[PDB]
């Protein structure tokens, strides 16, 4: 665009990590100008750092100021643990089951199949396995995947494809593995 | 229930 | 056993001259939830986590104040030092597989930009779309980049093509990324 004025940014992120539930929980407070973190305070450490020397005044600034500090040490407990308690229902806890489907495909354009798609789409969360089998028995040579692919709206999808000329009377099955069914889930595709 | 936010400080000025 | 980690983040920005403000929640990669300032109140990535959880918007807008006055502080304390243009990569993509007259969405995906300021139109058979889009906010990226969604309904035919056109600062020209079904 024609607007060539300078920009300037400011950004301010609360990291929550949360180790084995909440057994280990680490709060991250980021200070970035431009695409630079300036200052942070970690609770592993207990008080403010200067990361460049542009944050170096705030870090003695804030550190002068106690409250601030015994408030920021409790968040771990009044923020983080409590916006752990708040959302785990339907974040750590969410469960999607997978839509899974078999079908044929080709590499290339060419007038025979030589690939057998599983599409595993509209999952969460992203763990996932999947096995193919013909005619009952595990195929694991010429298994090909597209890998974790994250939608943005708290979906995965993946395809995973088997190299093969699928042969007349064959039947083979797409299995996948994932936290939302106790069974693993079985697609059939008979040739 | 709520989620809280965490609140935000404001930075040491110039002189 | 261990349980995997789990990260919840509050990521805010504050822009100039744009005068723009953003604030958000993200668990493991997703938006939970984001401020929409204009209308002053808490937009839920998934309608269904209002029924869960709420989130008072008010004091997002109080952050964002704050926001605004530490970025003109630092802005001077830099010498006014302007951010670098960072141009994105765009990827055009589908929600699901593509089958002849079963509807899908069109996602256009823009990663590794700043400053978050973006153009993106969607051109079907060349011509732009206009309404039925959808976008996200500006999404947190841990080097302090951004990433954005845009989806488009459609339903998937042979003859048409699309294009998901991007201008940033960044480009030396807009970004044109195409997509078809073939067969």
């Amino acid at each position: 665009m024609g607007d060539t004025r300078p920009r300037f940014l400011w950004q301010l992120k609360f990291e929550c990590h949360f180790f084995n539930g909440t057994e280990r929980v680490r709060l991250l407070e980021r200070c970035i100008y431009n695409q630079e973190e300036s200052v942070r305070f970690d609770s592993d450490v207990g008080e403010y750092r200067a990361v460049t020397e542009l944050g170096r005044p705030d870090a003695e600034y804030w550190n002068s100021q106690k409250d601030l500090l015994e408030q920021r040490r409790a968040a771990v407990d009044t923020y983080c643990r409590h916006n752990y308690g708040v959302g785990e229902s339907f974040t750590v806890q969410r469960r999607v089951e997978p839509k899974v489907t078999v079908y044929p495909s080709k590499t290339q354009p060419l007038q025979h199949h030589n690939l057998l798609v599983c599409s595993v789409s509209g999952f969460y969360p992203g763990s996932i396995e999947v096995r193919w089998f013909r005619n009952g028995q595990e195929e694991k040579a010429g298994v090909v995947s597209t890998g974790l692919i994250q939608n943005g709206d708290w979906t995965f999808q993946t395809l995973v494809m088997l190299e093969t000329v699928p042969r007349s009377g064959e039947v083979y099955t797409c299995q996948v593995e994932h936290p939302s069914v106790t069974s693993p889930l079985t697609v059939e595709w008979r040739a | 229930t709520q989620l809280k936010r965490a609140l935000t400080g404001i930075a040491v000025e110039q002189d | 056993m261990i349980k995997e980690e789990h990260v919840i983040i509050q990521a805010e920005f504050y822009l100039n001259p744009d005068q723009s403000g953003e604030f958000m929640f993200d668990f493991d990669g997703d938006e939970i939830f984001h401020v929409d300032m204009a209308k002053k109140e808490t937009v839920w990535r998934l309608e269904e986590f209002g029924r869960f959880a709420s989130f008072e918007a008010q004091g997002a807008l109080a952050n964002i104040a704050v926001d605004k006055a530490n970025l003109e502080i630092m802005t001077k304390r830099s010498n006014y030092t302007p951010i670098t243009n960072v141009p994105p990569e765009v990827t055009v993509l589908t929600n699901s597989p593509v089958e002849l007259r079963e509807p899908n969405v069109l996602i256009c995906f823009i990663d590794k930009f700043t400053p978050p300021v973006v153009n993106v139109t969607w051109l079907r058979n060349g011509k732009p779309v206009t309404t039925g889009v959808s976008e996200t906010v500006f999404l947190p990226r841990e080097d302090h980049l951004f990433r954005k969604f845009h989806y488009l309904p459609f339903l998937p035919s042979t003859e048409d093509v699309y294009d998901c056109r991007v201008e940033h600062w960044g480009l030396d020209e807009p970004l044109l990324k195409h997509w078809e079904f073939d067969a």
